[PDB]
RNA sequence: GGCCGGGCGCGGUGGCUCACGCCUGUAAUCCCAGCACUUUGGGAGGCCGAGGCGGGAGGAUCGCGAACGCGAGACCCCGUCUCUA
């Protein structure tokens, strides 16, 4: 489900914990207009992120606004969790 | 395709979002138990992907991916 | 009338829905276990568009015979037909 920015870090945590034994996590990002209906006033400053191990699904948007903090927390997730490689 | 060297991806994969940003998708997949991570750029048209399991990547990719967020949001 | 997902493998079913594994979509969530039902049962909430068929030498991806030749194919595109609260 759909999810403020900084649940949606913490939930994504737990999919990679999740998914350390077995499975997939995939990551999505796109740029976001503010769609919420098929094709207002579009957004040129808001991205959306999606996650999942396909079956538990979460989401978020981040803007302009709180791309910093976001990046900085997300960054350093990525680095963190992926750490299986060689 | 898959592109096996790092710098030619990211080049093209950056070339592919700034001709149609509305259109792009970055999609990341990590597999622990496998020990790899792949990224892809994609329009519909054309998809580009980066496949490895060499840890040195990750940060290339983090970093790639985080740029291409930082561009998503800025207003043109 | 609808859309809020889909494909392959494996198990299962007359078949669909479905569990697990894998590959993946949407601006579009969370659930129930049902079903005259082959365009495949149902609830909450949201929205106005949606689906079938044919083709693709667009396209990741998954596989097979082999130890080069093939198949399937998310998503996308084209053609065409049908439905509408
Ligand atoms: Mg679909
Ligand atoms: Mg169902
Ligand atoms: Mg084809």
């Amino acid at each position: 489900g759909a999810m403020e920015s900084e649940q949606f870090l913490t939930e994504l945590t737990r999919l990679f914990q999740k998914c350390r034994t077995s499975g997939s996590v995939y990551i999505t990002l796109k740029k976001y207009d503010g769609r919420t209906k098929p094709i207002f006033e579009p957004a040129d400053n808001k991205c959306l992120l999606r996650a999942t191990d396909g079956k538990k699904k979460i989401s978020t948007v981040v803007s302009s606004k709180e791309v910093n903090k976001f990046q900085m927390a997300y960054s350093n997730l990525l680095r963190a969790n992926m750490d299986g490689l060689k | 395709p898959q592109y096996q060297t790092w710098e030619e991806f990211s080049r093209a994969a950056e070339k592919l979002y700034l001709a149609d940003p509305m259109k792009a998708r970055v999609v990341l997949k990590y597999r622990h138990s496998d020990g790899n991570l792949c990224v892809k750029v994609t329009d519909d048209l054309v998809s580009l992907v980066y496949k490895t399991d060499q840890a040195q990547d990750v940060k290339k990719i983090e970093k790639f991916h985080s740029q291409l967020m930082r561009l998503m949001v800025a207003k043109e």
